[PDB]
């Protein structure tokens, strides 16, 4: 051949079991609202429904795991300090 | 904010700027002191964590010593807040060249085909580096594509 | 001697052992390529300038092209 | 062919990113004095103003590094201590 591939840097990124199609916290979905949220409208209002990120690249509505944080505060799939890394998908 | 960080990068990319160490620690203080006086610290983060993606990505040898001296600085400028989350990206880091080094050892065992001659490959959490877009998907080689599927199979 | 020329000679049995380390893994890696008939049997030595003094003034020749393709791997590698 | 090479026993040597061509402690050279002799001569009675090598496989002029144990004494490029196993190129 005239061109060959000697090295590669490829960057690999990891995502746990955050079950993109059921939270779990609230069981609806990665996205799409949340139990306490329900209607897409809803008396939104400004403010957010949208995704929170830990450090440990766990992925709830940032609803859900923000009411979770008066019952507990270690992520539920782990036994990990929960932080806000991340906001949105 | 924006510019203060461009130069910040500029001047830590590389040492040409003066190889001694005492005119780098004097310019290092003139530009925090600088930044001292300056509002708007969320977008000056912000553009700190993309320059730090930035180099860290890609051809490293960029001083290997001096990042203690920021991270340093920051903890004294800004403290364990902002300053806390590059931390977590450098331990991140970390964990990526350790991953690097299991898959050379997975490399070395296996040794058979040439699907990983020299895969170079970093693993990295969601959370410390942000998505560039949606991640890209298009025909990649196939001898190397063998070595990211057992990469991914490890 | 004590303490002092012998710290120079165990920095030289390191450097022997570093040497003989990076010579597993060149091969380790050559055994994983083995694109051309150059790297048959292969005994690399990785030395440190410090310990080791330069012969004469390192000397440079053409070399012949299995050794060629050797040292080329492991140059690569 | 009537002669065939089967095993090889070359010893390669190694250095680090010196930058022979510009000092790490004074932006000059591998050669060539120092920041602190500059011309040739500069009544040199003696003495010397020829290059370190360390333990690291570093190399600075000795006169560069003599005067850096003062500062520290961990090689600035890594974090080492710094030896003086050879003197001269
Ligand atoms: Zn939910
Ligand atoms: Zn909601
Ligand atoms: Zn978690
Ligand atoms: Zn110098
Ligand atoms: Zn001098
Ligand atoms: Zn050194």
């Amino acid at each position: 051949k005239r061109f060959e591939v000697k090295k590669w840097n490829a960057v690999a990124l990891w995502a746990w079991d955050i079950v993109v199609d059921n939270c779990a916290i609230c069981r609806n979905h990665i996205m799409d609202l949340c139990i306490e949220c329900q209607a897409n409208q809803a008396s939104a209002t400004s403010e957010e429904c949208t995704v929170a990120w830990g450090v440990c690249n766990h992925a709830f509505h940032f609803h859900c795991i923000s009411r979770w944080l008066k019952t507990r505060q270690v992520c539920p799939l782990d036994n990990r300090e929960w932080e806000f890394q991340k906001y949105g998908h | 904010p924006e510019y203060l960080s461009l130069f910040i990068d500029d001047k830590l990319k590389k040492g040409v700027k003066g190889l001694t160490e005492q005119e780098v620690e004097t310019i290092l203080d003139k530009a925090m002191v600088l930044f001292r006086f300056m509002q708007e610290k969320d977008v000056f983060e912000r553009y700190y964590k993309q320059h730090l993606a930035r180099r860290l990505l890609t051809n490293k040898s960029v001083s290997d010593d001096s990042e203690k001296n920021m991270i340093s600085k920051l903890k004294t400028e800004c403290g364990c807040q902002f300053t806390s989350k590059l931390e977590g990206m450098f331990r991140d880091m970390s964990i990526s060249n350790t991953t690097m080094d299991e898959f050379r050892q997975h490399l070395q065992a296996t040794g058979v085909s040439l699907g990983g001659v020299d895969l170079t490959v970093r693993v990295l959490t969601t959370g410390y580096w942000p998505t560039q877009s949606a991640t890209p998907k298009c025909n990649i080689p196939p001898a190397p594509r063998h070595a990211f599927e057992i990469f991914r199979r490890f």
